[PDB]
């Protein structure tokens, strides 16, 4: 291969000692699900403490990230538990990129991660707005994104794209913009998925 | 000569040496049967085994941080934060929480 | 006390959703007056106002009736 | 890599001290300030008034909306659906039916202006070359209706730009 | 008595015409083209900018405080316009017993204009920006009257007619060479916005560019005069007005080459920094007289 | 006349407001102590103001000596606002 | 517990108690302060309305959650920000508004 | 009779003259309205004037996107407009959202919340293009005020 592959493995085996090193410890507090990939590290964190491992891998010995720079949130409706906020760390000291996740529903309040990093709580903000998920023991939990009289969550997949609140008239009120309305244009909803499976060891047996 | 950071660069031996020597014994007060006591002690004692031999060289503090002896002391600042808090909650000692659902591909 | 069950009678009979000589006196505003969970409650942070006094989220529970209100206004 | 913004003590002393107190004490250094724009101010400006001079261009430049045709009649575009699915904005709707008897060429062909952010999707993913974006910049409209495309028509009158882009499209194959 | 008359239509559209300058002079500046399309260099804009503002535009008041906002214009235009009867020129309209107390005057009358507009507004949110414009203008003209003395004190009394004589063969800028620089800084607080920025609201265009004009000629008496000659008043006319108009062009370099210096760092500039230094020049200025002869 | 010439700006001036306006049809108590330093050292310019005009007939030498007093002073409350003057 | 969320049961409903007090009072605030718009009683007619909605309680989990969310969007008025009569409106001034039929919907025909 | 007809397009032809717009850094748009300033494509003292403001400016150009923040923050901007005011949608999120549009947040149109009177279709408005906007609207006033 010449352009066909990107890059060869080769600090997948060197990164893969991470995979081992957090695992040492072995808690079932901490670590349950550790996976490696594309050199990169996923963790998977249970919810019952979350501010631990962020004050891990902050400072200490053998690996420096300090920065636990980007926050992320997934939506997903699949599983008995619906989102998954992702964490997105890196060192500088070091150079490596490292992923914290949880698994929990979490429409129930989750730790926050203000105490250990300042910028997290901005990030926090969001996943309350676009996803609504609480964090407990938040300094200011403020709407960023969303409108000062918007309804639920705007980015949940139980609702549509549209909304129920989105088109604002003026017409007969000299002053009072609307809200009421709900109708907007179409959206075509696209059906293509393409027959035969994409790729092979991503199957799984039912 | 000033530190690039905020932190002040200031001409100080054997400072790192008193922050690396009172973390070995927290860290020998509640975990003992834990890893994380077994692992961390042996980097903390190959790096002042550097400082012992190496009388105020910059060779010194190129091994693991190359960026002087102010951003080697902030590293040793925060370890005693960090092995106080692992202390406080029993994380690394005890193993009993719960499972996750059987749940992990897209 | 002296001359407190007057003050506290005249603004609750004149306040809204409240009749004015079928509920008065140990009678309770949830149970013989006919209120909601909240909207009886409403009506004791009402009178906390023209009296001068701040009323606590623990000791509302308790009061109901305008004769128990009135032992509770005391300091 | 390292490059330093510090300058770290230009004054030492004595006659380095003298002259970075002189730049306070006066101005100078806004004298020479001054000096920038003056030689500016002198040198021939680069201005195109638009209803006399126009501005520089490219062979290849998206504008307004306009399908082609072949040089012996016929409507190129042979409703696909495809610049229907490709199109980001969803701007174009696409519905069409058998031309009388054999031809299958369209019926309804709206491209909203109202939407459509400008790719060249639609361009590129056209398998016969029917939407080709020609250099247009005139249009200004009183309502939204005015300005969204009907079926085809509008789009079909663009015949006064497809002399320039069938002249276009001759720096277009085999790209530049 | 028509002179007056003949000082203050031509001064409006001086003020007028000040558009084309004020964009065309300070486009070259920034390499942009300015007025072109609407007359043949675009001389038919300035007269045009009056048809549109005065006659068409109509009014919006927050408030309207019965004799207020519609008295804020008249002081801004009054006081801007009367200013120019004590100017020497070749020939005075009315000499005032003594010239530069009248000039002073009318000018630390002007902070009223930007005073009056701000009790205009029923709103806290507009006071607090026109108080800091008060403040811009009030804190320079403590400087302009200690700068001014200075020159007097060197030659002639309060009289702008004797400021032309005095400037016989030499130039006052080579012998007030600090205070030269000043002039140049002080002028630019009343509402320039070069070195600091804040139908009736277009009145107010009219009344601050014609104190632009006002500081460019008071400049052009106080440091330079070249020649007097009373016999050829024709000689006179022509070179004061291009001494004056270079002046013009560099407070439209000051608006358009420096960027704002800060509400806090202007009582930097000023007060902690310009007032030591004026009054260490007017301690100077006392014992010129005095230790060589140089009395009026 | 002064009176003739001063009342045609005024006029003139008010004239202009009415086109306007008939034609068409269809907090923080730090500013003070700028404000007050102003008026107090006004009032030394005003005892100041008359050395080119009053320097014709009077001694020289008495006058020295007092000219330079009310500068240097002007100077000294000027040294008292060094003294921690604020934000401002 | 799993999960705290910040009250249990009995706990939670007096949480509503105190929301309630706090928004009763600024209804009266938010006419000088803001804007006259329509009535200061009607005003507190919608607060009623609004509770009678989220009256279920079944799990202190749900109504948590409603305190943190009645401690925002009735939040948006206590410390001073801008809507300019168009945020915060709850109210429907265009409503139609349609009732619920078989001869009043079924005449209009919908779905 | 002829006086009548005639002094009627000098009051059009100060509008002809100079036109002063509002400065809205709403979009990517306001980048290329940007661009009018730029000396390679001027309407610059040509009739606009980049000093806006929000009392005095007759000109008001809506750039881009709006969201339903800002849906009642614009309104009030078009109140403490001038009687004579033209409203200029200059962008393709403008005259119906160009992108987003079956969005949550974005408002379709603008006209929902203010009337526009010229249309500028271009995501990146070309500046080539953005001068005719102006020279519409220039052209654009005929005649007003008859009786
Ligand atoms: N509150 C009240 O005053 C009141 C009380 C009781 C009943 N009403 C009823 O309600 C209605 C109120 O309407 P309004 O007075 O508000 O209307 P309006 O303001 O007078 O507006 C009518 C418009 O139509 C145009 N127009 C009408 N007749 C025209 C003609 N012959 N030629 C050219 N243009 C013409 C006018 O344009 P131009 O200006 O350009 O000509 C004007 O702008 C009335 O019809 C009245 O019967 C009113
Ligand atoms: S424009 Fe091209 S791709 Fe689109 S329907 Fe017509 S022929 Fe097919
Ligand atoms: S240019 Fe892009 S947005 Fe416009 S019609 Fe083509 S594909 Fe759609
Ligand atoms: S029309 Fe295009 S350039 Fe303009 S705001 Fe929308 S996305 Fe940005």
């Amino acid at each position: 291969r010449p352009t066909v592959r990107p890059r060869n493995d080769v600090a997948h085996k060197q990164l893969s000692a991470f995979g081992e090193y957090v695992a040492e410890i072995l808690p079932k507090y901490v670590q349950q699900v550790q996976v490696s990939c594309f050199n990169e590290l996923e963790i998977c964190i249970h919810p019952d403490g979350v501010i631990p491992v962020l004050t891990f891998l902050r400072d200490h010995s053998n690996a420096q990230f300090k920065s636990l720079a980007d926050l992320t949130a997934v939506d997903i409706p699949t599983r008995q538990n619906r989102f998954e906020i992702v964490y997105n760390l890196l060192s500088l000291r070091f150079n490596s990129r490292i992923r914290v996740k949880t698994y929990t529903d979490e429409l129930t309040p989750i730790e926050s991660s203000v105490p250990v990093y300042k910028a997290a709580n901005w990030y926090e903000r969001e996943i309350w707005d676009m996803f609504g998920v609480f964090f407990a023991n938040h300094p200011d939990l403020r709407r960023i994104l969303t409108d000062y009289g918007f309804e639920g969550h705007p980015f949940r997949k139980d609702f549509p794209l549209s909304g129920y609140v989105e088109l604002r008239y003026d017409d007969e009120v000299k002053r009072v913009v609307a809200e009421p309305v709900e109708l907007a244009q179409e959206f075509r909803k696209f059906d293509l998925n393409s027959p035969w499976e994409a790729f092979p060891a991503y199957r799984q047996p039912p | 000569t000033g530190l690039v950071g905020l932190a002040v660069c200031e001409t100080p031996h054997e400072r790192l040496k008193i922050l690396y020597t009172k973390i070995l014994d927290v860290l020998g007060h509640i975990p003992k049967n834990a890893a994380y006591r077994k692992y961390t002690e042996q980097i903390t004692n190959e790096k002042l085994s550097m400082v012992k031999a190496e009388p105020d060289v910059k060779k010194l503090e190129e091994r693991l941080q190359g960026g002087q002896i102010e951003e080697v002391i902030l590293q040793a600042e925060n370890e005693l934060s960090l092995a106080r808090k692992m202390i406080q909650w029993k994380p690394w000692e005890p193993l009993v929480e719960e499972p996750p659902a059987s749940q992990w591909k897209w | 006390l002296e001359g407190i069950k007057d003050r506290v009678l005249y603004v609750l009979k004149l306040y809204d959703k409240i009749d004015p000589e079928k509920l008065s006196v140990n009678s309770h505003f949830m149970k013989d007056l006919g209120l909601d969970s909240l909207d009886q409650v409403e009506i004791i942070m009402a009178m906390e106002d023209e009296f001068g006094f701040e009323i606590p989220d623990i000791d509302a529970e308790k009061l109901m009736c305008p004769q128990e209100i009135v032992d509770y206004i005391a300091d | 890599t390292y490059k330093y913004v510090n300058l770290r003590e230009p004054s030492m002393d004595m006659k380095s001290v003298t002259d970075r107190a002189a730049q306070t004490l006066l101005w100078t250094e806004l004298i020479r300030g001054l000096g920038m724009t003056l030689s500016y101010l002198f040198r021939e400006p680069a201005t195109i008034n638009y209803p006399f001079e126009k501005g520089p261009l490219s062979p290849r430049f998206r504008g307004e909306h306009a399908l082609r045709r072949y040089p012996s009649g016929e409507e190129r575009c042979i409703a696909c659906k495809l610049c229907e699915a490709v199109c980001p904005a969803q701007a174009i709707t696409i519905e069409a039916e058998p031309r009388a008897d054999g031809s299958r060429r369209t019926t309804r062909y709206d491209i909203d202006m109202t939407k459509c952010i400008y790719c060249g999707f639609c361009q590129e993913a056209c398998p016969v070359d029917a939407i080709v974006e020609g250099p247009n910049f005139e249009f200004s409209t009183e309502t939204h209706e005015e300005l969204l495309y009907n079926k085809e028509k509008l789009l079909n009158n663009g015949d006064k730009w497809e002399a320039e882009i069938a002249a276009n499209i001759q720096a277009d194959y085999l790209y530049r | 008595m028509i002179n007056i008359l003949m000082l203050i239509i031509p001064i409006l559209l001086a003020v007028a015409f000040l558009t084309l300058v004020e964009r065309k002079v300070l486009g070259y500046m920034q390499l942009r083209k300015g007025p072109n399309v609407v007359g043949p260099y675009g001389l038919l804009q300035p007269i045009a900018d009056a048809i549109k503002l005065f006659i068409k535009e109509p009014l919006r008041p927050a408030t309207s405080s019965a004799s207020m906002f519609i008295l804020a214009p008249i002081m801004a235009l009054g006081l801007a316009l009367t200013m120019w009867i004590p100017l020497p020129m070749p020939y005075p309209l009315i000499n005032m017993n003594l010239g530069v107390l009248f000039m002073l005057a009318m000018s630390s009358l002007a902070v009223y204009s930007i005073l009056w507009s701000g009790w205009a507004s029923n709103s806290k949110y507009a006071l607090i920006g026109a108080l800091r414009a008060v403040a811009q203008t009030i804190s320079y003209e403590v400087t302009l009257a200690i700068i001014l003395l200075s020159v007097l004190l060197m030659s002639g009394s309060f009289t702008l007619s004797t400021l032309i004589t005095t400037q016989e063969q030499m130039w006052l800028i080579l012998p007030a060479w600090p205070l030269a620089m000043m002039w140049f800084i002080s002028t630019l607080a009343e509402t320039n916005r070069a070195p600091f920025d804040l139908g009736p609201f277009a009145l107010f265009f009219m009344a601050e560019y014609a104190n632009i004009i006002m500081m460019n000629i008071f400049t052009a008496i106080l440091f330079l005069g070249t020649s007097h000659n009373p016999h050829m008043p024709e000689l006179y006319t022509i070179n004061f007005t291009i001494k004056s108009l270079l002046l013009t062009m560099s407070f439209l370099w000051i608006r358009a080459s420096y960027p704002r210096f800060r509400y806090d760092q202007l009582m930097h500039l000023l007060w902690k920094n310009f007032l030591p230094l004026t009054l260490a020049l007017c301690m100077w200025h006392v014992s010129l007289p005095i230790l060589t002869s140089g009395i009026p | 006349n002064l009176m003739l010439a001063l009342l045609t700006n005024f006029t003139l001036a008010t004239l202009l407001v009415i086109i306007a306006f008939w034609l068409p049809q269809l907090f923080s108590m730090k500013f003070f102590l700028v404000a007050i330093t102003f008026l107090l050292f006004d009032l030394e310019i005003a005892l100041l103001l008359p050395l080119p005009w009053a320097s014709q007939t009077a001694n020289l030498n008495t006058m020295l000596t007092m000219a330079l007093f009310l500068i240097i002073l002007l100077a000294v409350s000027l040294a008292y606002e060094w003294t921690q003057k604020g934000l401002e | 517990v799993k999960p705290i969320f910040s009250r249990d049961m009995n706990e939670a409903k007096r949480r509503v108690r105190e929301l309630y007090r706090a928004w009763y009072r600024e209804v009266p605030n938010t006419v000088h302060l803001f804007q006259l718009d329509i009535s200061v009683k009607q005003g507190r007619d919608k607060v009623r309305e609004m509770f009678k909605k989220n009256a279920h309680i079944t799990d202190p989990r749900v109504v948590d959650l409603l305190v943190i969310k009645g401690k925002m969007e009735l939040e948006e008025t206590i410390k001073v920000w801008k809507q300019r009569t168009h945020v915060m409106r709850f109210f429907h001034e265009t409503e139609a508004p349609r009732p619920k039929d078989f001869l009043s919907k079924f005449y209009v025909g919908h779905d | 009779e002829y006086v009548v007809a005639k002094l009627d397009d000098l009051i059009n032809w100060a509008r002809r003259s100079s036109l002063w717009p509002m400065t809205f850094g709403l979009a990517c748009c306001a980048v290329e309205m940007m661009h009018m300033a730029a000396p390679r494509y001027d309407m610059d003292r040509f009739g606009v004037v980049f000093r806006a403001s929000p009392r005095q400016s007759d000109v008001m150009i809506v750039a881009g996107t709006l969201t339903n923040k800002m849906a009642p923050a614009l309104r009030k901007v078009y109140d403490q407009m001038p009687e004579p005011r033209y409203v200029v949608s200059m962008g393709s999120c403008a005259n119906g959202g160009g992108y987003y549009h079956y969005s949550y947040s974005v408002v379709r149109g603008c006209d929902r919340i203010v009337p526009v009177d010229i249309y500028v279709p271009g995501c990146p408005p070309t500046a080539e293009a953005l001068l005719y906007g102006i020279l519409q609207l220039q052209k654009k006033i005929k005649r007003e005020k008859r009786l």
